[PDB]
């Protein structure tokens, strides 16, 4: 019951935002405890800050000018099992801009086992002050108005030989 | 004619004379032979000369020894006419009375008493006190008899005599043993009991005319010798396919792979690894919580999968006590039979895999289609001719003997030249009348209407209705009866039909009214449904309905008593034999050392394994008995009973299906001769524009409309319209739960949708300016394209226009799903099918209303039985069910639910008989076999309405679904069957072809092949004329030398068998020197052929065969020894070497018993492609419904992790296993599930869905309407098959 997606690279400035961070496990019927960190290495810096922290259903944000009052949890709510790591940005400015680390450290406890495992999640986020229709979207529309009209020509086309050879048969004869 | 004399000693002397006289220098009339009456042409018996020494009254036996005896009833004895033993003279007065004795019907009575009684206390488990002497007497009875057979006559000394019969074998080693343990201590009784059970075969000898129906069941079964040959043959090939592949992949285990060294501990101490132990530890494993067995995986993509620190590996044992397996051909010969009769083949289905990858289901649908749907077929067709000719043979018999009659009787017609009348006829008056019938008859569906409307939830105002209604409707019928029994004769004119049904209901109701409800008032209110029979008069489908019915207990008597004698011994014998080994090793199967549901400890539990295997469900409980009893003998029981009961059923289904056919009729009563009242009760009720087209635009319009018309035709239009339906209906694939990883093709998906709908209407627009509105609105297509298209726009232009998020429009856009059914109309092996389908469906909606309302009785039998009685309290946190003790009722319960006690919960099983329309569901499980089992499971745990139920405290209500099967699933399906063959014969009749699933472009192939079937061969064989010196060439031609090459490659066959998964390295090495040696005897004599024969290379075709098949070999065999290097593709080799088994197939070489069976096959292959792809046009469209509304159900039961509904591929595999009807139940369970159960509001990753609930009626209506179709079809494979088969059977030239 999980679909892990990637999030968008490109955020729009002065706009909210979702950075999405999922990482389910393996099998849906285990459970485990679950608990994840971010990173943010700006554009021009080489190295990553820790920004946030969530564990134990709360949040920690740490001490920095570009970040305080301008980001929430958008994870998984409601358990300690967590597969939504995302977080929701309030305000896009031009300071986030970067590489973001998504570390999510979680532990699963069997019949007389437990197992720690982290994972490390890398998201580009690339900040615009437009918003860029993705060329998919133009190719697509591009190519079905180009199909849609080569057919209307070409039915009209055909419909017309036919209608003058059946014209010509039936004045002959 | 008229001889009779008494075997006087001169009688004897003239007999010897006369063969002396014949030795010193022949047929006997089968009319008279002996044991049967005698022809009426010799008269009655003389005064008292029955039981007299008469002599022989045939030829043939004037010379030799005989005797003759007759009895009052009319039979034929013939014994010796020496003295038996030498000793006893015929006159001397003992052998006279013993012989009467023996021709006596007191005595034939008595033993058939002594056999029920003594069979009867075989019934009971454990022997009494009191019943020593019960067995003495009748061990006493029974020499008894012998005696008297051993006065009868001689040990088979000479002639006719005793230990000739072979129910005299049978009776004397009875005796034999019953003396040998009767005093001597000697004898252990579970070895001693199981034997005394041959008393049971002697009702056969006792009990008139069942010698001939077990003659004749073994004459329908003596045909099955080529068909047993190719079943054995595809079985072994089958399985060796399978070992091939699947070699271990059944152990497959997620082992904690992270090891523990420091903490290795061992047995004996000091540590250690210890390999090949750490693997065999059950803790070290990962069992899925609520399971029992450890989850098996693989090492494939598309495999199954275990959480983080667990590891696959071949680990442990295989599931199901290790006897589900691969490993070894036995056991895949096993698991394979397992699935030529599909029992429970799911589980393997399901297992393999899982633990092998989801690729691989093609192979489980190759032995489906071939192995378990062509062999039982074949099987089913051989047992039908040959009933069909025994039929045959019996009129032929019965018709002479009618024609001799006709003699006889020329032969004997030339030979003989208080005012209470007043009272009466005035009831009378309101009885010929049709008034009063309708009245009764509407009574009659009233009261079924009212005894349907009764639920488990029912308030008192609905109780006080129902039971005022049911009081006012017996009262009628009561009234009725009584007024018909003082119009006639208040004690006669009861006895002319239907009089003495309708007096016993109406008797049944009345004392149902009184007695009150002390006790079993819910089954006796459940036998005045009967009267619903009384409909039958009226309703022909019904009346033949009751005359299927009554000719099992009737005419066909004899049948259905000899499978409840072959079912009692079935039963008696297990119960003795493993009777006391299920308690013995109780928790070698059952953790709780108390026995399981399904043991063998008493006589009904037996009973019921044994109607369990006959319904087809029997691995279940061969394991339980394997892991108890050991498994030669529990495999050699279970084998029997599942052969012997399967072809008695199959025989007496077809014995039921002939009586069926017009056959039963003889124009003995007048063809629909009487008139039905209804109309002439009717009768006496109403008694009291268009503009030319010959002008300047009218021309131009008619040649666009003949252009529009010919654009139609084209037969490149219709192409380009069929790839873009094809285009379109595959877009529908890409819609799973994944479609968020995917946005590009989403997107592409997305416009190109508005480029098909363009199309379609460009489409509908021109076929509506082409056909013309009328030819375009006249039939059934062009009606439901345009459905389709006009669906299309609306989502379209109102999705264009907004409300993208209406419930409408969402409700809509899963209606989608129909794009795929507009290939019907353009494929035309889909449209002859489906026509076909549709002119024969008036016979199946016929015979299906009254199939409904027969069920509807069984439905309200079970509600007025089951109603409320399936609730249960639960804790949620033991994941158990309370004890009567802990809790008793529902109040109990909510006690316990006190505070914020969640955990307890007062769960009710999702299928139950709370109304009539589950007990419909419920049925419909049972009838299917699927399912049924927690339905008879909470059955006989029900106590009474609102109480926790306790284990097995109802045993007795298994009875209720037994009879249904017998009933409902039995009877009924005769009925569909025999319409169904009905009207397809008139089918045929009407439209004069060869063929209804076959096209026109088919049939010129199907004439072409069987012009192919009976060509003869031709063998030209020239001179090499070469250095060859033609000595190779007379040797290949050598029987000899096919002799040896056969036998080599039985040899290999024979080789391929030994492999085994846990073989030693060495074994491994000899295979492979024994495979090698082959493979370069085979390309010897590949070199040996080549080069000294070619002109004859593309004729016969068998030549290539085994040039393709080599090649193969030595690729498979070398190549795959040199890949190794700069590649590894570690399941590709196991395919390449499949290959090996090509060489199998050149035992078809000289096989003309099978080689016919296969051409057959070929012959019905087209047949069965068009409707293999209407079912696969249908697998998609509930396939792409099923993701469109299962794709987020809890995980629950047969859904899981790799079995579900998100991704086309698992919608295919669920719906192909559902296909075959294999485990719907288990799909169907997780979208009954409820707010209390499923999470309302849940959180997806990945996905905007919220929730993981269902919903239960569109559940319920998806897997009922699959259900029906996937029947329909398939029934339409089996008509179509046996056709064929009997077709290609029924042919013979010269
Ligand atoms: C799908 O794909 C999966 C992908 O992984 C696949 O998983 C693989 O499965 C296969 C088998 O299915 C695995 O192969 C097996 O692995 C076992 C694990 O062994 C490991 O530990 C051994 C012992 O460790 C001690 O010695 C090491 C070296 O000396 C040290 O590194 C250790 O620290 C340790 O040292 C000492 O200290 C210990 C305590 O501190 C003390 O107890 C210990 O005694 C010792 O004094 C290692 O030897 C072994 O390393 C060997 O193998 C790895 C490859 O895995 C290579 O580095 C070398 O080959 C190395 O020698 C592992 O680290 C093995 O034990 C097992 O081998 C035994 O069994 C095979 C037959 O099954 C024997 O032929 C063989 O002799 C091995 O020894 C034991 O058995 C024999 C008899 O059988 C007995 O005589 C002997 O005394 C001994 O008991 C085998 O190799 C594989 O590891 C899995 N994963 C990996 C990594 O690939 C999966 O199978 C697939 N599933 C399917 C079916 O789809
Ligand atoms: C009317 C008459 C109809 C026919 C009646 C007779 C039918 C079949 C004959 C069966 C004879 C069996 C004789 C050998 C019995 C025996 O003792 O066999 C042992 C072997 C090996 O057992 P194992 O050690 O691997 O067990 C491992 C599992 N553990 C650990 C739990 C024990 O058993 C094996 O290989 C299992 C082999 C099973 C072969 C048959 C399977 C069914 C297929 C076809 C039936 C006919 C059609
Ligand atoms: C397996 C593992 C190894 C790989 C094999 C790959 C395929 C390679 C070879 C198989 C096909 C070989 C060629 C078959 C056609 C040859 C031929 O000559 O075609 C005509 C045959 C009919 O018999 P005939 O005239 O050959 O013999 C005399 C018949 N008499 C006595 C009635 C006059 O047509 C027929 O139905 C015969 C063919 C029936 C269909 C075979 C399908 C096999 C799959
Ligand atoms: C092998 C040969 C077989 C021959 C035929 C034998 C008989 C075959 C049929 C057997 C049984 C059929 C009837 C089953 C009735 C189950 C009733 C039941 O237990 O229902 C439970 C549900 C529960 O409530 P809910 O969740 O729905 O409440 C929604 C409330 N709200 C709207 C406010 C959200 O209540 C409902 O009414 C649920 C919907 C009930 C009706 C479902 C559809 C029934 C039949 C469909 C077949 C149609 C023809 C197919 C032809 C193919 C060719
Ligand atoms: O014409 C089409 C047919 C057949 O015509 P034909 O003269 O028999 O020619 C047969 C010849 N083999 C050929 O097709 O060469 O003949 C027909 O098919 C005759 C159809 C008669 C009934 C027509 C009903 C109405 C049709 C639809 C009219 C739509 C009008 C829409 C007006 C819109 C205005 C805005
Ligand atoms: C999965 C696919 C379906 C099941 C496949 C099962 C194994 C099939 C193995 C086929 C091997 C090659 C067969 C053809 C060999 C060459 C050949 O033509 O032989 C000659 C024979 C001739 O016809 P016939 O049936 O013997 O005639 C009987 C009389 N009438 O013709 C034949 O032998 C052909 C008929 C028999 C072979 C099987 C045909 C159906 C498949
Ligand atoms: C002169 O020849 C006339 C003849 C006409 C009839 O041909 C066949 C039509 C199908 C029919 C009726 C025939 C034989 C066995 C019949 C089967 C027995 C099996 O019993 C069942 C019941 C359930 C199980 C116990 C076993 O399978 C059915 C599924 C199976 C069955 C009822 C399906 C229908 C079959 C005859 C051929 O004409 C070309
Ligand atoms: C709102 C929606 C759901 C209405 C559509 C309902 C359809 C399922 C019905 C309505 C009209 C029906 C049609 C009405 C008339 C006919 C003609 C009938 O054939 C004839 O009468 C033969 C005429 C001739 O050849 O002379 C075949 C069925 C058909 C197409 C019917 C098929 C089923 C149709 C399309
Ligand atoms: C070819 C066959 C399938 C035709 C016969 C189908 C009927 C047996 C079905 C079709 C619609 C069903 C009804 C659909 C909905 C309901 C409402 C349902 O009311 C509830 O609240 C359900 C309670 C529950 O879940 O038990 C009670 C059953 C009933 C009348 C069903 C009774 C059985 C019906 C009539
Ligand atoms: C008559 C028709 C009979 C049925 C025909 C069925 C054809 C076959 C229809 O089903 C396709 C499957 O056989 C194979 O599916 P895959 O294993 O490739 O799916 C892999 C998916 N994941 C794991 C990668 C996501
Ligand atoms: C809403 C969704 C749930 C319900 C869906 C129901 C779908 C039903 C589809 C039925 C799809 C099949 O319907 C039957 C028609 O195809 C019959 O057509 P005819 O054969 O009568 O047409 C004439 C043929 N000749 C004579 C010209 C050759
Ligand atoms: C955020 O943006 C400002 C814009 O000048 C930039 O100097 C720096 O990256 C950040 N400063 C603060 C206030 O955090
Ligand atoms: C196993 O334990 C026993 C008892 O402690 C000991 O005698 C033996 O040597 C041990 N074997 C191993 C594997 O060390």
């Amino acid at each position: 019951g999980c679909v892990e997606v990637d999030s968008e690279t490109e955020a729009v400035y002065g706009m909210t935002f979702k950075i999405l961070c999922i990482s389910c496990k393996r099998r849906s019927e285990t459970n485990a405890e679950t608990f994840t960190e971010w990173t943010f290495r700006q554009k021009g810096t080489e190295e990553f800050v820790k920004i946030l922290r969530y564990e134990n259903e709360v949040l920690q944000l740490e001490e920095d000018e570009r970040f305080e009052g301008r980001v929430v949890w958008n994870g998984s709510r409601g358990t300690k099992d967590l597969q939504d790591l995302s977080i929701f940005i309030t305000n896009v400015t031009y300071n986030h801009s970067g590489d973001y680390e998504c570390h999510v450290y979680r532990l699963l406890f069997f019949e007389n086992y437990e197992h720690n495992t982290s994972v490390v999640k890398k998201i580009h986020i690339e900040v615009v002050d437009k918003a860029n229709r993705d060329m998919a979207s133009i190719v697509s529309e591009i190519m079905m108005y180009v199909l849609i009209v080569v057919l209307t020509i070409w039915l009209v086309a055909e419909m017309i030989y036919c209608y003058k050879k059946i014209a010509a048969a039936t004045e002959t004869a | 004619p008229d001889s009779f004399k008494p075997f006087t000693p001169e009688s004897l002397a003239n007999i010897e004379r006369r063969i002396a006289e014949s030795k010193l220098k022949p047929k006997p009339n089968s009319d008279l032979e002996a044991g049967k009456s005698l022809p009426f042409i010799y008269g009655d018996i003389p005064q008292g000369l029955v039981a007299v020494p008469l002599e022989d009254f045939d030829p043939y036996y004037l010379t030799q020894k005989t005797f003759v005896v007759l009895n009052r009833g009319k039979t034929l004895f013939r014994f010796s006419a020496t003295p038996a033993l030498y000793i006893l003279s015929p006159f001397n007065l003992i052998r006279r009375i013993a012989i009467k004795i023996l021709i006596h019907s007191v005595f034939s009575m008595i033993i058939m008493c002594t056999i029920l009684t003594n069979c009867v206390f075989m019934t009971f488990s454990n022997p009494p006190d009191w019943s020593k002497n019960v067995e003495y007497t009748f061990t006493g009875i029974y020499t008894f008899e012998s005696l008297v057979k051993i006065i009868a006559r001689g040990f088979c000394i000479d002639g006719f005599t005793f230990l000739r019969d072979p129910w005299n074998w049978l009776d004397f080693s009875v005796i034999m043993m019953a003396y040998i343990t009767e005093f001597v201590n000697l004898g252990n009784v579970s070895a001693l009991r199981t034997f005394r059970v041959l008393r049971a075969l002697k009702t056969i000898s006792v009990i008139p005319g069942l010698k001939t129906i077990v003659g004749a069941l073994i004459q329908s079964v003596k045909k099955l010798s080529d068909v047993m040959i190719l079943t054995v043959f595809c079985l072994s090939v089958f399985a060796l396919i399978g070992l091939q592949l699947f070699m271990g992949n059944l152990r497959n285990k997620c082992v904690v792979w992270p090891i523990n060294f420091n903490e290795s501990y061992l047995e004996n101490g000091t540590k250690g690894f210890d390999w090949e132990e750490y693997i065999n530890n059950k803790t070290n494993f990962y069992t899925v919580p609520g399971m029992l067995e450890p989850l098996l995986c693989g090492n494939s993509s598309d495999a199954g999968q275990c959480p983080e620190g667990y590891q696959c590996m071949k680990a442990g044992r295989n599931p199901n006590y290790g006897y589900t397996s691969f490993d070894t051909f036995s056991w895949a010969f096993l698991a394979l039979f397992r699935l030529m009769t599909q029992d429970y083949w799911e589980n393997l289905y399901q297992l393999t895999l899982r633990a092998a990858g989801k690729t691989y289901m093609i192979f489980f649908v190759l032995v489906i289609f071939v192995g378990s749907f062509y062999l039982v077929n074949l099987i089913l067709a051989v047992v039908a001719m040959a009933y069909e000719e025994q039929n045959q043979a019996t009129l032929e018999e019965a018709e002479q003997k009618e024609a001799e009659f006709k003699a006889m009787l020329e032969q004997l017609k030339k030979q003989q030249e208080p005012y209470w009348i007043k009272l009466k006829e005035i009831v009378n008056l309101i009885v010929m009348d049709p008034f009063v019938d309708l009245a009764i008859t509407i009574c009659i569906v009233l009261n079924t209407l009212f005894m349907a409307m009764e639920h488990h939830p029912m308030t008192p105002q609905f109780e006080h209705v129902l039971a005022v209604g049911n009081l006012v409707f017996t009262g009628i019928f009561t009234a009725e009866m009584f007024l018909k029994l003082i119009a006639m004769d208040p004690y006669y004119y009861f006895q002319e039909g239907w009089n003495i049904f309708d007096g016993f209901i109406v008797s049944l109701s009345l004392m149902e009214l009184s007695l009150a409800d002390v006790e079993g008032l819910s089954v006796l209110r459940s036998f005045r449904l009967l009267r619903v029979f009384k409909l039958a008069k009226s309703w022909p489908t019904l009346n033949m309905l009751i005359k299927i019915i009554g000719n099992s207990v009737g005419a066909l008597g004899n049948l259905t008593l000899v499978l409840a004698i072959i079912v009692f011994i079935f039963a008696v014998v297990g119960m003795q034999l493993f009777g006391k080994s299920y308690k013995e090793c109780v928790c070698k199967i059952n953790q709780d050392c108390e026995l399981p549901r399904w043991h063998m400890h008493d006589f009904f539990h037996s009973f019921l394994i044994v109607f369990r295997v006959l319904c087809g469900e029997w691995i279940e409980t061969m394991w339980d008995c394997m892991e108890v009893a050991g498994q030669a003998m529990c495999l050699i029981v279970f084998m029997m009973v599942m052969v012997i009961g399967n072809l008695v059923v199959l025989n007496l289904f077809l014995a039921l299906l002939l009586s069926s056919f017009s056959a039963d009729n003889l124009a003995a009563t007048d063809d629909d001769g009487e008139m039905n009242n209804l109309q002439i009760s009717v009768i006496r009720i109403k008694k009291g524009c268009q503009v030319n087209i010959e002008e300047g635009l009218g021309k131009s319009w008619w040649i666009l409309r003949k252009t529009c018309f010919l654009i139609v035709e084209h037969n490149w239009f219709e192409t380009f319209i069929i790839f873009m339906i094809l285009l379109s209906s595959g877009a529908l694939a890409f819609e799973d739960i994944y479609i968020e990883q995917r946005k590009t093709i989403r997107t592409i998906l997305e416009y190109a949708d508005k480029v098909f709908t363009y199309i379609f209407i460009l489409e509908m627009l021109l076929k509506w300016t082409a056909y013309g509105f009328v030819k375009f609105f006249t039939n059934a297509w062009c009606w439901l394209d345009f459905l389709i298209v006009a669906v299309s726009l609306v989502s379209l232009i109102a999705n264009a226009l907004g409300y993208s998020e209406l419930g409408a429009i969402k409700s809509l856009r899963t209606l989608r799903a129909l794009r795929p059914l507009r290939a019907l109309s353009r494929f035309e092996g889909m449209r002859v099918v489906v026509n076909a389908l549709v002119g024969a469906i008036p016979s199946i909606m016929n015979v299906l209303l009254v199939c409904l309302i027969f069920w509807l009785i069984f439905s309200i039998m079970g509600v007025n039985l089951f109603a409320g009685k399936y609730h249960y309290c639960f804790n949620e946190t033991s994941e158990i069910r309370f004890e009567i003790e802990d809790v008793n009722n529902k109040t109990e319960c909510e006690k316990l639910m006190e505070g914020n006690n969640t955990e307890i919960r007062w769960k009710n099983v999702k299928i139950n008989f709370d109304n009539v329309g589950a007990g419909y569901l419920a049925l419909l499980q049972v009838a299917t076999f699927k399912g049924w089992m927690d339905i008879m499971y909470a059955a006989v745990d029900s106590r009474k309405p609102d109480e926790q139920p306790k284990y097995e405290d109802n045993i007795y209500m298994y009875i209720y679904f037994v009879i249904f099967i017998i009933f409902g699933s039995f009877f009924t399906l005769n009925l569909f069957i025999g319409v169904i063959i009905d009207n397809f014969n008139q089918q045929k009749k009407k439209f004069g072809g060869q063929d209804i699933f076959m096209t026109e472009e088919q049939k010129k192939y199907y004439n072409a092949m069987k012009k192919l079937g009976s060509k003869k061969p031709q063998k030209p064989i020239p001179r090499p004329l070469n250095k060859i010196q033609g000595i190779v060439f007379d040797f290949v031609t050598q029987q000899a030398f096919d002799i040896v090459i056969m036998m080599l490659i039985c040899l290999n066959m024979v080789t391929m068998m030994v492999e085994t998964d846990t073989q030693s390295k060495q074994m491994e090495n000899i295979l492979y020197w024994i495979n090698l040696v082959f493979v370069i005897f085979f390309t010897c004599e590949c070199v040996l052929k080549m080069f000294a024969l070619r002109h004859y290379y593309f004729t016969i075709g068998w030549n290539i065969f085994d040039f393709v098949v080599v090649i193969l070999s030595i690729v498979g065999m070398f190549l795959a020894d040199i890949i190794e290097k700069y590649f590894v593709s570690p399941t590709l080799f196991r395919v390449i070497r499949l290959a090996r088994i090509g060489r199998i197939l050149r035992l078809i070489k000289g096989a003309k018993g099978i080689r016919t069976l296969l051409f057959a096959l070929m012959m019905s292959l087209p047949a069965l492609f068009n409707i293999g792809l209407l079912l696969f046009l249908v697998m998609f469209i509930f396939s792409i419904f099923g993701m469109s509304n299962f794709a987020y159900v809890k995980h629950e039961a047969g859904i899981d992790d790799m079995f579900n509904f998100e991704t086309f591929g698992n919608s295919m595999i669920c719906l192909f296993q559902i296909t075959t009807s294999a485990g719907w139940d288990g799909l169907l369970l997780p979208i009954l599930n409820r707010p209390p159960d499923c999470s309302l509001d849940k959180e997806h990753p990945g996905s905007g869905f919220k929730g993981d609930c269902g919903n239960p009626s569109v559940g319920i209506f998806f897997f009922v309407s699959y259900i029906i179709i996937s029947f329909l079809i398939v029934v339409n494979m089996y008509i179509a098959i046996i056709l064929e088969n009997f077709s290609v059977a029924t042919e013979e030239s010269a």
